[PDB]
């Protein structure tokens, strides 16, 4: 007739929640704790663009692999996207000493200087910098990697050449050479007039000196003769040298860089929008406000930790029993 | 309001043949001297077509093999002969009182030939591998009529979750039905098998048909 | 549930109330109409998104995390690449799922928990001035007042106003 | 040469509204009563309402009464409908229409959804039949669509080129992402002589993107 009544709130939202004791409980309010939408496009991090690299890998990139031609002097990127199979690699065919860590070493980096470490034309005067190659097209005309020389002879000759380099640029320099193993002995008379060949390249932290080899090989990209291409990272005040009197190819342009942190490699088909997001995947960018994302392990840079599961939903109210 | 009950729900008459569907009405479809009758046609993916109008009209385009008949309560459509196009569903539609209203709808199937399914598998895609999953399409085109069973089965033992099977409705121009099959695994489970067949069950043959591939 | 309140002598949840999540009925003479309980729903509530920004904050975000591309010769390393990763996952995944499972129940218990001990807070007050009728509801054998019903719920009610008139009329059922 | 061209494909979440738009031409719109038109995925048609773009007269169906609102923009010659308050059941998929008495005229349709996940445009993973072994004169190809919400997507074929006997298959709902596959049958002379290259469309996020598909690696 006249009474008092406690009772607990329902509401009709139908959101599930599992539990221990029993699954599939449908609750009053609740919380989704992961992530499970992308925008699958390349945003912004921060602020500043990625370095898409498209058809070309990294190996065709600092070496100016001829059709990776127009990415150069974009030297300010937040992180580098490849293609999952690059098929533009090295223009020539050989290999690539220690590829992985300077893949590795190319992560941490943010900046570039392009600079001329050995300019052609009061560098290489006695010999021949006009080395092209027909492996290394582009528009159907032959050229050759962008960032190095090759050296052959001129008038006949090819004198012992002592070049070297002082780091006077305040920071860490990345030196990029080739040496050169012709088809038979007879390109290597014709190119360097020796067959007791020698490049020895020096620094108060490498030491290496190279001697060709000339012997039959399989034929790939139409060039038998290989080019096995090598690195050091020159510290801020040392002296890296070269000398010698055959099969090198030598640079002329190296990197002076500067390492940041946030960057990394990711390989994905994905487009670039233009749409700054805290935080990417190779399958888009995360929204970013949960603590657990499962759109895809790989991520750059203050994206919630990825965890293999379907739905984690928090309960925040209590069961859910209407009328 | 009006309901228009429609009969048969599904009917399937074979080529160069006449086609009858009917069209019951809970009022009296008559609108002083004609009845507002209309009835269309709807492919699968397209909005619906005018077929007849007014009971009887035909409209201009469509041609003359389609015909529209009834009077008061009840009406009929005739297609004669009926084509491979005319793979469709059709309404029927009154226009006398608010609210207009259409009927529940019959879908025609063309009785042709027995067909053999041809079937296709697939590998999951390269690009699909980086995902965290992988799938394995396995696609049968170009059979007939619908009954089909698909099995796969992973080294040979037979995998029934992760299944996902859509069919398509009767080709415009065929007659023709198709399906897919798609196992949709982790990528870890993925790589830890080599042998993935699909094996597909129809009244065309008496052992199954089987399409396989192995990751080498 | 655990304490029997919630899905247990309370059947069912009013559709109404929209003030909190506890709270009266108070079906009087003047008229009908909901009330929650302003105290033990704010504990309630800030007890829960404590609860929910705290398991947040135990898990730092992760920063760049790319995968190491090894070569044709360090098979080895990049086997032990992958467990290294695909156990953190392994980990962060199991460990992720069961926090969640346990503590919804402890999110449930803690409102049947709260139901429970707020059913008995009016119990104390009311001790022989009502009865027990219809599972979470007190009739009144004093004819209580919208006053009186604001005086029950904000420590506002006393047996010994209503005393004697609640004696006169249990000697009658 | 008298088409009624649509709007896009909406995702909205339950509760809110939406305008949706069908813009005439190639007759007097100013003239004839415009119609529309539900019919959620398997049931039947269901007619909504009435605008005369001449006098913006209106009649709503009984049911339709209070969900739907309807106007009209004679000067750019546009039909427009606001429903509000969406729920589950008024995802489906609505027609424009020219007609009093028989609707003669159709739009094209937009497919307006209501749930709770959210736009995200699909990946495109080509298919190669990956044995080297001629199965016939023919060779099935195909292109497989994963992880979409919002439902339209188009699979052509180099720009519309292949007509022969493409296929595209009904979407699958997988935890709230659409996915289907698309097949054609070329002549294995002409593949991969020439480029196969599979072009979709997600109108719900305004993505088109192409990938031809090659063979299959190892080699
Ligand atoms: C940047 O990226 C683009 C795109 O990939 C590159 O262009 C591509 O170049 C390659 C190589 O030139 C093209 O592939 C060749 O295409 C030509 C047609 O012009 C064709 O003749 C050639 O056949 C080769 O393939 C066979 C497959 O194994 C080889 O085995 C075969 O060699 C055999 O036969 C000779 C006979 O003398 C023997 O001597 C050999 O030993 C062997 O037995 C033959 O060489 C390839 O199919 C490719 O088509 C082209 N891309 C496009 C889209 O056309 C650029 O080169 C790259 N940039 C740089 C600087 O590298
Ligand atoms: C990156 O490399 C890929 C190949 O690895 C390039 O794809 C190529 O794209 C071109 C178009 O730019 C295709 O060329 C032809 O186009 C004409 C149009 O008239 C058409 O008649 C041909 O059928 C063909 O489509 C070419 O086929 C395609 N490559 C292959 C192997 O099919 C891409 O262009 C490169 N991107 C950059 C930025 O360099
Ligand atoms: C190419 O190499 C030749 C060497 O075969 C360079 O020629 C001469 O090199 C010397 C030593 O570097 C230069 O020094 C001068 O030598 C003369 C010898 O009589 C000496 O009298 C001078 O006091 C001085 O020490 C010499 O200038 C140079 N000659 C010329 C004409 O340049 C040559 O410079 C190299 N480059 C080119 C473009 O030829």
């Amino acid at each position: 007739e006249d009474t008092i009544c406690i009772g607990y709130h329902a509401n009709n939202s139908t959101d599930t929640v599992d539990t221990v004791l029993e699954k599939n409980v449908t609750v009053t309010h609740s919380v989704n704790l992961l992530e499970d939408s992308h925008n699958g496009k390349l945003c912004l991090l921060k602020g500043i663009a990625p370095l898409q690299l498209g058809n070309c890998s990294v190996a065709g990139w600092i070496l100016g692999n001829p059709e990776c031609e127009l990415l150069i002097s974009r030297e300010s990127w937040s992180y580098i996207v490849e293609k999952p199979n690059p098929e533009n690699g090295t223009c020539y065919p050989g290999h690539f000493a220690d590829y992985e860590e300077l893949r590795e070493q190319l992560s941490s980096v943010s900046s570039f200087e392009r600079f001329e470490i050995f300019p052609k034309e009061s560098s290489w005067p006695n010999h021949t910098t006009t080395g092209v190659s027909a492996s290394c097209s582009h528009n159907g005309e032959s050229s050759f990697y962008k960032n190095l020389l090759w050296l052959t002879g001129k008038n006949g000759l090819y004198p012992n050449l002592s070049k070297s380099y002082a780091n006077n640029k305040e920071k860490e320099v990345l030196v990029l050479w080739g040496v050169h193993h012709p088809p038979n002995i007879g390109d290597q008379r014709a190119l360097y007039h020796t067959e007791n060949a020698y490049v020895s390249v020096v620094s108060s932290h490498y030491s290496r000196k190279f001697t060709p080899e000339i012997a039959k090989r399989p034929k790939v990209r139409d060039r038998e003769g290989r080019i096995n291409y090598y690195w050091t990272l020159l510290e801020p005040g040392d002296t890296i040298i070269f000398e010698a009197n055959g099969n090198l190819i030598a640079p002329r342009y190296a990197f002076a860089l500067s390492r940041g942190f946030g960057s990394g490699i990711i390989n994905s088909n994905a487009p670039m929008d233009e749409c700054d997001a805290k935080c990417q995947t190779p399958q888009g960018a995360i929204n970013s406000s949960l603590p657990f994302q499962n759109v895809h392990p790989v991520t750059i840079g203050e994206c919630p930790k990825y965890v293999r599961s379907a739905k984690l939903r928090m309960v925040t109210g209590l069961r859910n029993i209407p009328s | 309001d009006i309901v228009l009950t429609q009969s048969p729900a599904s009917l399937a008459v074979s080529l160069g043949q006449r086609a009858t569907i009917s069209c019951k009405a809970s009022q009296s479809v008559d609108f002083d001297g004609d009845s507002y009758m209309n009835w269309y046609q709807q492919k699968p993916g397209q909005p619906p077509k005018l077929l007849i109008y007014t009971t009887s009209n035909l409209e201009s385009g469509i041609p003359a093999r389609f015909s529209g008949s009834g009077s008061g309560t009840d009406f009929t459509l005739n297609i004669h002969p009926v084509e491979e196009e005319d793979a469709a569903t059709y309404y029927c539609q009154q226009s006398s009182e608010d609210p207009y209203t259409f009927g529940g709808g019959t879908k025609l199937e063309i009785k042709r030939a027995d067909g053999a399914p041809t079937v296709s598998i697939f590998p999951p895609s390269s690009e699909q591998l980086t995902s965290g999953g992988a799938s394995v399409v396995c696609f049968l085109n170009n059979f007939y009529p619908k009954d089909i069973n698909v099995k796969w089965k992973i080294d040979g033992s037979e995998r029934q979750n992760g299944v996902l099977n859509s069919w398509t409705d009767q080709d415009s121009k065929d007659s023709t039905y198709s399906m897919s099959s798609t196992l949709t695994l982790t990528k870890d489970e993925y790589e830890r098998h080599n042998s993935y067949t699909c094996e597909a069950t129809h009244k065309t043959s008496t052992s199954p048909i089987v399409k396989s591939f192995n990751r080498n | 549930g655990l304490f029997g309140a919630i899905a247990g002598f309370i059947e069912g949840g009013w559709t109404g109330m929209v003030d909190g999540w506890y709270g009266y009925h108070h079906q009087n003479e003047q008229g009908s109409g909901y009330a929650a309980d302003q105290k033990s729903t704010q504990n309630a509530i800030n007890g829960i998104t404590n609860k929910v920004n705290s398991v947040i904050e135990k898990m730092n975000t992760q920063f760049t995390a790319v995968g190491k591309e090894f070569n044709k010769l360090e098979r080895r390393m990049e086997n032990l690449n992958k467990k290294v990763d695909d156990g953190f996952i392994d980990i962060w995944t199991y460990n992720a799922e069961l926090l969640v499972l346990l503590e919804n129940e402890r999110t449930l218990d803690f409102h049947d928990s709260n139901v429970k001990n707020l059913y008995e807070k009016v119990k104390s007050q009311l001790k022989n001035n009502a009865k027990e009728i219809g599972n979470g509801c007190f009739e009144f054998y004093h004819k209580c007042n919208d006053e009186c019903m604001e005086s029950v719920k904000n420590g506002t009610y006393d047996y010994p106003k209503y005393s004697e008139e609640s004696k006169l009329n249990r000697e009658k059922i | 040469e008298v088409q009624l061209q649509e709007s896009g494909p909406e995702l909205v979440k339950p509760g809110a509204s939406v305008k949706i738009s069908c813009k005439a031409s190639g007759y007097a719109f100013s003239r004839s009563w415009m119609n529309w038109v539900k019919q959620r995925p398997g049931k039947g048609l269901e007619w909504i309402g009435r605008i005369y773009p001449g006098d913006g007269d209106t009649n709503y169906n009984g049911k339709f009464k209070g969900k739907a609102t309807l106007t009209a923009d004679k000067s750019s010659s546009t039909a427009y409908m606001q429903l509000s308050s969406l729920t589950s059941e008024d995802s489906a998929v609505y027609f424009c229409a020219r007609g009093s008495n028989s609707f003669a005229y159709w739009g094209q349709g937009t497919l307006v959804t209501v749930s709770g996940a959210k736009t995200t445009p699909p990946s495109v993973y080509p298919l190669a039949p990956g044995s080297a072994a001629q199965t016939n004169s023919m060779v099935t190809l195909g292109c497989l669509v994963k992880g979409y919400f919002p439902e339209p997507v188009t699979v052509t074929w180099n720009s519309g080129s292949l007509s022969s006997g493409v296929h595209t298959f009904p979407a699958v709902l997988q935890s709230d992402l659409y996915t289907l596959s698309s097949s054609v049958t070329v002549p294995s002379s002409t593949w991969p002589s020439e480029t196969v290259t599979c072009n979709v469309a997600h109108p719900a996020s305004s993505t088109k993107v192409d990938k031809k598909i090659v063979p299959r690696d190892c080699g």
